[PDB]
């Protein structure tokens, strides 16, 4: 199980690490049990009035979607030249 | 007349222009395109001499050439030279050039498109007439029908606005031919140390019969031509002559005629005959382009412009221009092919600059193959 | 008389091509091609290329340099290609204006 598994388990690992660092994007800086200070100032804050997840000016998101674009085709193009050179399609 | 335009519509993009007539000097207009604009000394200038007619080319072939042609362009700093009309293969050519500027990561070699176009054929030119230095005019980007007047291409960065000729309704295309010969004769480099002689090549797509006269006008000034194969204008009619090998008047009579049946005027015929028969007799200016067998746009733009360059002269000084080209864009194989064969003798002192060129630039085949020449 | 039409005529190999339905398109679309040039004419032999999903005869017959195709012409024949789920055909009618 542990030969089966290894390979998978990392993957997973890595996964589950994208959530936990989210989680922790969040989380106040204040480990409990201070963090009653940190809710306190949330709430006070709340009452009275993200690196991740970024919107972006229209300018450099139609200018990113172009990139895309053109890394798209590049990488379609790509993978028909490889097609293109292998062994069986030169047969 | 200077002025900068701000493109209102889908994408919001700032385009600079600049009305110029036919008694300017095209020395002023080469000077404010480098220096006023900022535009460095291109490495390349294609010039497109078609593509407005009605009728368009497959869009298989449109993008086959426009993505060649970009993709050739982006090796060095290039050059795209056409008629800043919103309409044919230049629209399509300008969205694919602007697409590569926005995905190019290396701002160092840029791909400009610039245009000339008529004035008479502008689309709401007054709300450009404003062109106050503080305030850039707006202007909105339309897709008119074919009809005769078309809207400026959004993509094109620059815009060189030429107006009608009050002698000849000929002022754009003498303008675009002054163009291209002043370009011919500059530098590729800031200085005169490491640059050569800028390559100005023009690319036909489905001419009309009135363009032969600025081509052959082009072909007298010495300026390489690219013809499609299946383009559908003149370039049919050349790329059938050249594959028959002998121009004669009737041949070339029968398949204009064919091919322009809309056009009957016996001196208009005997014109464009005399017109194509002169074409057809510098050749080594001539060169086809086929999507279908080729598709190498960059390989047809070498071996035309070294064609050319052999043509002129057997001299080692003028094929070491074009040596420091085919070193620029790393196609060994066209340089081994041409100019490293027989006749052109070589010294080591010829080599050094195109050496320290080919080592400076990571290019190590040809530093091998200048190693194994001396 | 019979050999003097010729366009109606076609041979069928099955020691050398054996693709009854390739032979069967190419005698329809030059039967068709034979009695008009018009786009309308081959527009009726494009669905039927379209049906059998053999997008290389239709690029080789139909779509040949010939026959002018305008969008509004290749409106209901791009309709049938995407509904009766053939992508090839999808990708020549874009491809094609």
């Amino acid at each position: 199980t542990f030969q089966v598994v290894q390979e998978n388990a990392d993957i997973f690992w890595k996964f589950q690490r994208y959530n936990l660092i989210v989680e922790y994007h969040s989380r106040p800086a204040l480990a409990p049990p201070f963090i009653i200070i940190s809710h306190i100032t949330q709430a006070l804050l709340s009452f009275i009035k993200d690196l991740l997840e970024r919107e972006l000016p229209s300018g450099l998101d139609q200018k990113l979607m172009t990139w895309e674009t053109v890394q798209k085709e590049n990488y379609l193009a790509k993978l028909e030249h490889e097609h293109r050179e292998s062994s069986g399609e030169r047969l | 007349r200077l002025g900068d335009i701000d493109f209102t519509g889908v994408s919001r993009t700032r385009g600079k222009f600049v009305r110029v007539t036919s008694s300017t000097d095209p020395a002023e207009i080469y000077q404010i395109l480098t220096k006023q604009w900022g535009l460095a000394p291109p490495h390349l200038v294609v010039a497109l001499m078609g593509g407005d007619e009605v009728a368009q080319l497959k869009p298989w072939l449109r993008d086959t050439l426009r993505k060649g042609l970009v993709k050739a362009a982006q090796s060095t700093g290039a050059w795209i030279l056409t008629s800043g009309l919103r309409f044919g293969i230049t629209k399509n050519l300008g969205q694919a050039v602007r697409d590569h500027s926005l995905a190019s990561t290396s701002p160092k070699v840029r791909v400009v498109a610039i245009g000339i176009a008529p004035w008479n054929m502008i689309q709401n030119r007054d709300l450009l007439l404003s062109a106050k230095p503080d305030h850039p005019a707006t202007y909105p980007t339309e897709d008119l029908p074919y009809g005769a007047v078309y809207s400026l291409d959004c993509n094109h960065s620059h815009f060189i606005l030429v107006d009608e000729d009050p002698k000849r309704p000929g002022a754009t295309g003498e303008m675009r031919v002054k163009m291209l010969k002043h370009i011919s004769l500059q530098r590729t480099g800031y200085g005169g140390t490491g640059s050569i002689e800028i390559p100005v090549l023009c690319l036909l797509v489905h001419g009309e019969p009135r363009i032969l006269q600025k081509m052959y006008k082009n072909i007298q000034n010495s300026i390489p031509w690219l013809i499609l194969a299946g383009s559908g204008g003149v370039a049919d009619i050349l790329v059938t002559l050249m594959d028959r090998g002998c121009w004669d008047a009737d041949i070339v009579q029968e398949l204009l005629i064919n091919t322009f049946p809309d056009g009957l005027h016996s001196t208009e015929i005997t014109s464009w005959t005399k017109l194509i028969q002169r074409i057809l007799d510098h050749g080594h200016l001539l060169t086809v382009h086929d999507p279908e067998q080729d598709s190498e746009l960059d390989t047809v733009i070498l071996k035309a412009l070294v064609k050319a360059c052999k043509s002129q002269s057997q001299e080692a000084q003028d094929f070491l221009d074009a040596l420091k080209l085919a070193v620029a864009w790393n196609r060994v194989d066209i340089a081994k092919s041409e100019i490293f064969s027989g006749d052109v003798q070589w010294s080591a002192q010829d080599l050094e600059e195109v050496m320290m060129e080919a080592l400076v630039n990571d290019k190590p085949d040809f530093v091998r193959l200048f190693v194994d020449n001396g």
